[PDB]
Order: structure tokens, then C-alpha cells, then sequence
């Protein structure tokens, strides 16, 4: 019953930035982590990042280190993910996963998903 | 380093039958896998939780076991609306949420 | 705060207890009965200190203490609890100011002159900071009038195994100068569920000095005997351990003692200091030569 | 919260169903002391204290009457006439961490054992020998307080356990814990089997305006018998006679 | 037979931060495992045997853990002198005393 | 505390045999297990042989099998490894370690070592 809904997906060109926006309403948003999930257009899902309950510690997915800058907001109950410095691999679909436990990196796996977010990296109209 | 495999890509079965899929793991994870239900229109679902623990809420047709390195999902009625691509998750090794390939799964 | 100084400095007074200070030990029903009962009570005949212009100064809380006041016009309000006041530990505050009777236990941060201006009542000068609140209790508002004495006001105030319990009644008196000679029996009032830890305490008095002066007393773990009327009302009590006629009393479980002679207890001296006597051998005897072994 | 640090929650005026923390199977350890678990339902209880700390899996035995140890000299401290349930579960999905979940705490090192149901929470430096600490750590300078280094790779005795631990006191005060019975309207001058509060037995109830308890629940004679009760729901005092016996 | 692997090759930290070292063999050895530290200058020596068990006259900084198939170092601190390379030995196996390659640790 | 010293140590032809010896004497030598560790130049350690308290159970590593022949003096507080049929890869480095048990085959590790000596085996001057 819990919502999460995103926005701020689009085109831009490589090179770019874009950021990200995910409310939730539907749960306890001050002690829950959460996570960013990608899946591709034409592959399986993929894990991003992630952020713990308090924002002390952020770990990052190997191929995105250095580039993507994951924040949060306990006062609105929402989370963001800037996006900096894209380029041709990632025009995939962008989820906003909640975390079971409180913690960035625990045996519990993400319970509640949302719908994703359709972004691309290109030069077009 | 730690890999993950998928032994079925596509499968057929009808209304009526029992569908089995099995997930391997290139390591010991120590019955710390996930199993998702991925609808190809909405968002993601989680069905099992650890090795064998079914998730609140949802039907207790999926059946899950297995533990140290191989496992197991299976489906005993086959639901007309149990069309979807499902993928387990490994959460115990220094790779963080590891997923594996794709499990499309047609009735016929 | 406000630091008042205008105070004469004057050594505590004594006077006399008498028979007061007893109340009911648990919530049963009885009656036409003589009940011999093991709790914290104040001794009969005992010396209770006296203060006084205004006077409040930082009082010990051993085990319990017996309140007790007279005045005309309500001149006193509440109590502040505590073991250090100053935001390190958890202190309580009673207040039954003009709105309702509140009860707070969150750790202020007290001043060393806590105290209330007012006949209208406007000054509130007893805290400045409040963090950690953990219970808060109020009472129904009421109007309370701020304007020898008439009636006498009793308190019992005891912690034990986290309960802060208390007791109180209101008595008429015709005395100006000096504590009744008689009974009363103090019916319990409310039951705390809180925790706090405490060895000292401080009232609060209410620019103008008028008639306020209060008593203080201590309890100690004494056996009384008490006696029920038909009504189920105590009406008498006997300190068990005042005098030998008591304890006699004690004894035969009556009020009413024949002539003869009686036997009560026992006579046993008392040890001084302990005495250990051991032999001179010092020597580690090889307990890992036995244990250390590598073959067994 | 953490071990020395262990949280405590006040429970009164409860529905209190246990049928279902029982039948549970999420609980690996559930041990209870002076109460059979299946009877649970069917008490009253006037207070209950609920304790709650995560520990590591070695130690829950020390968590019992009568035990030596560490965790129990230390930490937390039992009484030996301790009447309640004890209750623990595996938490490795929770709270472990693959870079080492460091925000639980115990305690090494302290004057002397503390006594039963007390907290300790200073920080203060421990002095093993003679030279002053001054508030600086150094030699003979030993925090007592130790981190525990969960990781979800730990062995099975080194999983954290979380701990939650439930006491029960009975004593002459109203009941305010009873379980799911419903009530039945009461019938006056014939011998029934009455429950009130759990205080069963038989006898004969009449009404006793004689009797006035202000604020008194019950009242009792010279043997440990009731005499007289309050109904819970309309409040008026009962008198309680027992059934007329004799020989043939 | 029986496999023994070292996940991390070359670390690099700073006298205030914590480090993780990561030991993997091929089998189940049952908590039988042992860490070496090896001075580059002199004669290798032993900190911790057993899984999680910790030698007699070494700092308390290290501390080890870990069972099954999966064991891990940790260090707290990291003083100055902590330079060395640290090998994982296993002590259960057919194949006598299998030592694990390197992990080299140097401080920036 | 204990002391560990080894000699022997040089540069000889292949095919030749050399000796070595491990001298102990802070400990108690009569009751102890004792090995012998190989250090490549370039590589990680390796077991090559051990030996009991008394000379009754000998082992030996895969590689070395029918070449070496440790031996061992409980009167003099010394051990001793015959090294023979030397080939082009034993250059490496031989420490003398000491077990932590009294048997060869022991979940018990390698307690106390030494320096190591230095060989080599090739055709030079
Ligand atoms: C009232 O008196 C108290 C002392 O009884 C004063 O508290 C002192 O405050 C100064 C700083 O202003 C400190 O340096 C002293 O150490 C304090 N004394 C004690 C005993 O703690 C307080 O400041 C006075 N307030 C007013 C308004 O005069
Ligand atoms: C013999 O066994 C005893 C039993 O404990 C050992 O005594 C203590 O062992 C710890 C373990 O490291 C040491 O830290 C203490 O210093 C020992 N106590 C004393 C008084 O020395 C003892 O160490 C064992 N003997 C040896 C040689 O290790
Ligand atoms: C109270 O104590 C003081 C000093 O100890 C003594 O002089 C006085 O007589 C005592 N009063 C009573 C009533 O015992
Ligand atoms: C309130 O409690 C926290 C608990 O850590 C403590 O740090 C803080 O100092 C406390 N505040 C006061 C005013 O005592
Ligand atoms: C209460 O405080 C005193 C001094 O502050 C201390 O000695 C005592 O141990 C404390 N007791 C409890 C139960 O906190
Ligand atoms: C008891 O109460 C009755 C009225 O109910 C009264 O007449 C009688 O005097 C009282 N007796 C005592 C001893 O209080
Ligand atoms: C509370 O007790 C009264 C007794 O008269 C009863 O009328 C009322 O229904 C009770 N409350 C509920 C919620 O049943």
C-alpha cells in the first residue's frame, strides 16, 4: 500500500546532468533505508546505490562510482539521485527500492518496489 | 568475486501443470538468496525472502528450498497470472546485490 | 533566576511527632481486627526539624519523608525532586499551581533559587531548560485560592522499587504554634509508575513574606500494630519497638495488658570485628603443570 | 539498544493475547520461569515490564537465574526469584554488516557486580591500577565499553541474537493485564465458581452494602481467604460466604 | 583436494582508518584457520589461530572472524608499524598446511 | 623469546646436496613438533616438511617427496634437513618453524619461527 512515485527522467545529451526524485507516504520513512535499482532495455536488473536510515554511510555500484551523488530528505520523505557526467550506457529504467532492514549492506534484500523512470542519453530532437 | 548463473532461459507449461527453477551460485552464500517476480508492465515484486521464508501476502503456491551453493523455486498450480521474468539475488558476498540473468517463463 | 538574600540564617528547630504518621500499607479490606504489620513508618515520640520569612534550602531524602504544614492562605505549591538538578540526572517536579496539580519528570536546568512571585500569580522563575522528557501527568484544573491557622495539610512521600507513592490528608486545627496531640490515619493518593533516583529534594514558597512554616520527618522499616474499627478505619497503632510495654503489646497481640510477668525476647551481645587467622605458607603450588600439558 | 544500554517499556491496560507469541515459530529460544507458557492466557497480571537488548549468541544462556558470566555480572543481572518468560531469536538479517556493524556496545571492566534490574550508563574511564586517569586513555587506561564486530560471515555462535525479555508482577494492587475471556453476567445467592480478576474459587455472593472500601479492591478474614470483592465492570461490594458442608 | 584464494592483492589506507582482509577456500575446513603476519625484514609471525581466537603478547587491534568456507581480518587502528604481508594458512585438509597467496598492505 | 638460528646456507651445483641445522634453546625441545617453510623469491610460503616430538610419523610435501630427508637430535637440542637432488626451483628462502602440538598433522599452526637462510642453486662462481 505504501507509494513511491518518480520523476525528472527525459533526454539529454551525454555529458549532462539530471537528478532524480522519489515520494514516499505509504510508511515510516525516517528509519527505513533505500536503494536505486537500473534495468536495462534490453538486460536484467542491476543495483546502483544505496543510502542507510541516517546518511553516514553510502556505498556505490562499481561501474557508477565517481559519477552518481545519491542524497536524502527525512523532513519531505523523499530521496533524490543526481546524476552527473552520463554517458551512451546508461539509457536504462530507473527503480526506487526500499530496504527491509536500516542498514546499507545486510542479508535483507528490498521489499518494496516502484514504478520506474525512463531516461536516455542521446542527440536527438 | 562471486558469480551467478541461471540453468533456464524459456519455459513452457499450461494451467495445469508444476514448473521448477533452479538458481546457482559460483560461491557459498549460506541460504542468502531472493526471489523476484518482475511483471513485464508494473514494478518488481519480492516473493521469498532467504533461503526457504515466504514473503506476507502473497500466495503459497511458490514453494521455495535449497541452501549452501544451489537452489531451487517451485510453482505447484500455475495461475493464469503467474506470467512474468523472475530473478534470484545473492546478499552475502563483498559484490553488493548481485542479480541474476533472466527467467522468461510462457504458458502454452 | 532571582537570588534572594534577604533570609536570617537560624539553626533548625525540633518538635515532637507524637503519634503521627501512619497510613494504610496496602489496599485489602479489614476491620475489628489487630494487624501487625513490617514497613517503612515514622517512629512515634520522634524529633522532627522545623524551618521556617523564607526558608528552603537542599533537604536529604534517606527513605521517605513526613511533610507537614499549616497555613491560611496556600502559601506553598510544590516539591522538586532530585539527586543532582542540573540536567545530569532525572529529577521530578510537583506543582499545584492556580490552573491543575502537574507532575513532570523531565531533567530541568535548575537554578539555586527556585521559587514563584505573585494577589495575582504571575512570576514562573523555577527552571529555564528542559530536555529528555519522559512522563508528564496533569491533573483536572481547578481554582485555588491565593488569599492561628485553620487546617493542618499531611504528606507522606516514599520511593520504593521504582514506585513513587504518596499519601496525604487535611485536617482542621485549632493550634497556632504547635503539633497535635492525636490520630489520623492517611489515606494513599497516587501511585507513580516512574524510576528516578533520589537523596535529595527542595519545596517551593511563595515582594512579600507571609505565614508559612513546615515540618519535616524521616521513616525508617519499623513493625506497628494496628487496629481497625468496625468501619474499617484505623484508629490507633502501637510502635512495636518504643518500649518495653510495647513490645510486650507486640507480644500478646492486644491493646490491654494484665498484671504478671511476661517474657518478650532475647538478650544476645553483639560481634565487634572479624578475625581471620591463616598459615604463613606462601608458595604458588603448579596448577599449570597440570593443566598446560601437551600430552595427557 | 545495545547490551548496556538495554531498553525497558512500562505495559497496563491490555487485551493481552500471548496464543500468538507462543505458537510462533520465529523464536528459537523461549524459556519462561515460575509460569507455564500454555497457561498464559488465562492470568491477570498487574504490571508488565518489557526488556529488550541484542546480544551475542553465546551468551543467552547467561541470560537465566542464577548465572555467572560477563554479560550477566556486568550487563544485565537477573534475580534469582525472577517470575516472567525469556525470549530470543537469530537476528543475522538485521543486524549484520559486511564492514562490521559497530553500533552495538557491552561492557568489560567495573568496580564490582551490579545488583539485579539496574542500568548503568557512565562512561567514565576504568582505573585497573594506581596512576590517575585525568579523563585521558593511555596505559592502565581501558574504555570499558567493547564494540561487537557482527558481519553476516560471523559463526553460528557469533550471530547477534536480539533478546527480549517480559517479567510479570503480582502483588495487592487492581490487575490491569488480563487476557481474552469474555464476561458473563453474575448471579447472586447461589454457589457458582467464580473468576474475578483470576482470583477463582466457589462460594456464595450476596450483596453487601455493609461494607464501605473507599478505595479498597478486596477484603480478606484471619486465614488467606477473601471475604469481600469489587465487580470490575459495575462498581459495588460483594460479599463472598461459602457453601453450607457437614457430616452424615 | 582443496583450494585456497585471497580476494584483495594491494590496499591502501591511513594511520586512522580500518581495514578488512578476506580469506575464501575452495572446501569446508570448520573454523580451522590461521593469519600470519610477515615482516618484509624479518622471520614471519603468527597472530591469530583458530577462527577468531587471538595469540598471547599481540596488540588486541586485530581481530579476526568467520566459519564455514568464508573467513575475514579486521584491523582497528592501524598503528604505523602495521606494514607487512599477511597470509591465511588451512589446517584441516589431506593437503598439508596450504598457505594462500600474498596480500600486500601498504599506508598512504 | 625462544632463539631459532640456521646455517648452511650457500650457492652449489645442481644434483649436489647440502645440510642444514636449527639450533633451539629457549624452550623445551624434547616434547615439540617441528617443520621446515620455503619462501620463494618471488612467490608465497610453502610447507615442505615436519617431523614428530620422537621420529616416528615423517612427512613430506607433494614436491619434495624422495629428494629430502629431515632428521632430528633430542640430545643437543637441534634438527636437521638433508636436502639432495637439488634442481633449478629450490633457490628460494628456509625458515625453521616450530608446532604449536607435540604430533605432525594437528589442526595446531606454526607457533614460533625463525630467520630464514638463504640458498641457491645455480651454475656460477
Ligand atoms: C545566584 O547565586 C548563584 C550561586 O549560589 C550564582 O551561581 C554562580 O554563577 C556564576 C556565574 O554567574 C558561577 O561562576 C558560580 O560558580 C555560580 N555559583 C555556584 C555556587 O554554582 C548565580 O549566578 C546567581 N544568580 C544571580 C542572578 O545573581
Ligand atoms: C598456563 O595456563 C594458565 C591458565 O590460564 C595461563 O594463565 C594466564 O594465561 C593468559 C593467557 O594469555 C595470560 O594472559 C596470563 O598472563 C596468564 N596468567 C599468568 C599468571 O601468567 C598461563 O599463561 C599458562 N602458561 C603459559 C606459559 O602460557
Ligand atoms: C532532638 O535532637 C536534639 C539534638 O540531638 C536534642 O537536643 C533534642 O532534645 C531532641 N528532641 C527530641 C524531641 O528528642
Ligand atoms: C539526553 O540524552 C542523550 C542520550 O545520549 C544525551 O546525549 C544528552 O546529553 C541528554 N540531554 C540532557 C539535557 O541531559
Ligand atoms: C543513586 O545516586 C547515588 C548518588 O548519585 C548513587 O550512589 C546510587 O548508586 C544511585 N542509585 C541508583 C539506583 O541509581
Ligand atoms: C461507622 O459508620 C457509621 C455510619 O455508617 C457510624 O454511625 C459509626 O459511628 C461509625 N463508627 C466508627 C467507629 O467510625
Ligand atoms: C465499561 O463498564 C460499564 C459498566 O457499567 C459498561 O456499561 C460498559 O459497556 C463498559 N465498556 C465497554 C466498552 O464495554
Amino acid at each position: 500500500e505504501v507509494q513511491l512515485v518518480e520523476s525528472g527522467g527525459g533526454l539529454v545529451q551525454p555529458g549532462r546532468s539530471l537528478r532524480l526524485s522519489c515520494a514516499a507516504s505509504g510508511f515510516t520513512f525516517d528509519d527505513y533505508a533505500m536503494h536505486w535499482v537500473r534495468q536495462a532495455p534490453g538486460k536484467g536488473l542491476e543495483w546502483v546505490s544505496g543510502i542507510s536510515w541516517n546518511s553516514d554511510s553510502i556505498d556505490y555500484a562499481d561501474s557508477v562510482k565517481g559519477r552518481f551523488t545519491i542524497s536524502r530528505d527525512n523532513a519531505k520523505n523523499s530521496l533524490y539521485l543526481q546524476m552527473n557526467s552520463l554517458r551512451a550506457e546508461d539509457t536504462a529504467l530507473y527503480y526506487c527500492a526500499k530496504d527491509r532492514g536500516y542498514e546499507i549492506l545486510t542479508p535483507a534484500s528490498f521489499d518494496y518496489w516502484g514504478q520506474g523512470t525512463l531516461v536516455t542519453v542521446s542527440s536527438a530532437s | 568475486d562471486i558469480q551467478m548463473t541461471q540453468s533456464p532461459s524459456s519455459l513452457s507449461a499450461s494451467v495445469g501443470d508444476r514448473v521448477t527453477i533452479t538458481c546457482r551460485a559460483s560461491q557459498s552464500i549460506s541460504s542468502y538468496l531472493n526471489w523476484f517476480q518482475h511483471k513485464p508492465g508494473k514494478a518488481p515484486k519480492l516473493l521469498i525472502y532467504g533461503a526457504s521464508s515466504l514473503q506476507s501476502g502473497v500466495p503459497s503456491r511458490f514453494s521455495g528450498s535449497g541452501s549452501g551453493t544451489d537452489f531451487t523455486l517451485t510453482i505447484s498450480s500455475l495461475q493464469p497470472e503467474d506470467f512474468a521474468t523472475y530473478y534470484c539475488q545473492q546478499s552475502y558476498s563483498t559484490p553488493p546485490y548481485t542479480f541474476g540473468q533472466g527467467t522468461k517463463l510462457e504458458i502454452k | 533566576c532571582v537570588n534572594l538574600t534577604t533570609r536570617t540564617q537560624l539553626p533548625p528547630a525540633y518538635t515532637n511527632s507524637f503519634t503521627r504518621g501512619v497510613y494504610y500499607p496496602d489496599k485489602v479490606f479489614r476491620s475489628s481486627v489487630l494487624h501487625s504489620t513490617q514497613d517503612l513508618f515514622l517512629p512515634f515520640f520522634s524529633n522532627v526539624t522545623w524551618f521556617h520569612r523564607f526558608d528552603n534550602p537542599v533537604l536529604p531524602f534517606n527513605d521517605g519523608v513526613y511533610f507537614a504544614s499549616t497555613e491560611k492562605s496556600n502559601i506553598i505549591r510544590g516539591w522538586i525532586f532530585g539527586t543532582t538538578l542540573d540536567s545530569k540526572t532525572q529529577s521530578l517536579l510537583i506543582v499545584n499551581n492556580a490552573t491543575n496539580v502537574v507532575i513532570k519528570v523531565c531533567e530541568f536546568q535548575f537554578c539555586n533559587d527556585p521559587f514563584l512571585g505573585v494577589w495575582m500569580e504571575s512570576e514562573f522563575r523555577v527552571y529555564s531548560s528542559a530536555n529528555n522528557c519522559t512522563f508528564e501527568y496533569v491533573s483536572q484544573p481547578f481554582l485555588m485560592d491565593l488569599e492561628n491557622f485553620k487546617n493542618l495539610r499531611e504528606f507522606v512521600f516514599k520511593n520504593i522499587d521504582g514506585y513513587f507513592k504518596i499519601y496525604s490528608k487535611h485536617t482542621p486545627i485549632n493550634l497556632v504554634r504547635d503539633l497535635p496531640q492525636g490520630f489520623s490515619a492517611l489515606e494513599p493518593l497516587v501511585d507513580l509508575p516512574i524510576g528516578i533516583n533520589i537523596t535529595r529534594f527542595q519545596t517551593l514558597l511563595a515582594w512579600t513574606a507571609g505565614a508559612a512554616a513546615y515540618y519535616v520527618g524521616y521513616l525508617q522499616p519499623r513493625t506497628f500494630l494496628l487496629k481497625y474499627n468496625e468501619n474499617g478505619t484505623i484508629t490507633d497503632a502501637v510502635d512495636c519497638a518504643l518500649d518495653p510495654l510495647s513490645e510486650t503489646k507486640c507480644t500478646l497481640k492486644s491493646f490491654t495488658v494484665e498484671k504478671g510477668i511476661y517474657q518478650t525476647s532475647n538478650f544476645r551481645v553483639q560481634p565487634t570485628e572479624s578475625i581471620v587467622r591463616f598459615p604463613n605458607i606462601t608458595n604458588l603450588c603448579p596448577f599449570g603443570e597440570v593443566f598446560n600439558a601437551t600430552r595427557f | 539498544a545495545s547490551v548496556y544500554a538495554w531498553n525497558r517499556k512500562r505495559i497496563s491496560n491490555c487485551v493481552a493475547d500471548y496464543s500468538v507469541l507462543y505458537n510462533s515459530a520465529s523464536f528459537s529460544t523461549f524459556k519462561c520461569y515460575g509460569v507455564s507458557p500454555t497457561k498464559l492466557n488465562d492470568l491477570c497480571f498487574t504490571n508488565v515490564y518489557a526488556d529488550s537488548f541484542v546480544i551475542r549468541g553465546d551468551e543467552v544462556r547467561q541470560i537465566a537465574p542464577g548465572q555467572t558470566g560477563k554479560i550477566a555480572d556486568y550487563n544485565y543481572k537477573l534475580p534469582d526469584d525472577f517470575t516472567g518468560c525469556v525470549i530470543a531469536w537469530n537476528s543475522n538479517n538485521l543486524d549484520s554488516k559486511v564492514g562490521g556493524n559497530y553500533n552495538y556496545l557491552y561492557r568489560l571492566f567495573r568496580k564490582s557486580n551490579l545488583k539485579p534490574f539496574e542500568r548503568d550508563i557512565s562512561t567514565e574511564i576504568y582505573q585497573a591500577g594506581s596512576t590517575p586517569c585525568n579523563g585521558v586513555e593511555g596505559f592502565n587506561c581501558y574504555f570499558p565499553l567493547q564494540s561487537y564486530g557482527f558481519q553476516p560471515t560471523n559463526g553460528v555462535g557469533y550471530q547477534p541474537y536480539r533478546v527480549v525479555v517480559l517479567s510479570f508482577e503480582l502483588l495487592h494492587a487492581p490487575a490491569t493485564v488480563c487476557g481474552p475471556k469474555k464476561s458473563t453476567n453474575l448471579v447472586k445467592n447461589k454457589c457458582v465458581n467464580f473468576n474475578f480478576n483470576g482470583l477463582t474459587g466457589t462460594g456464595v455472593l450476596t450483596e453487601s452494602n455493609k461494607k464501605f472500601l473507599p478505595f479498597q479492591q478486596f477484603g480478606r478474614d484471619i486465614a488467606d481467604t477473601t471475604d469481600a470483592v469489587r465487580d470490575p465492570q459495575t462498581l459495588e461490594i460483594l460479599d463472598i460466604t461459602p457453601c453450607s458442608f457437614g457430616g452424615v
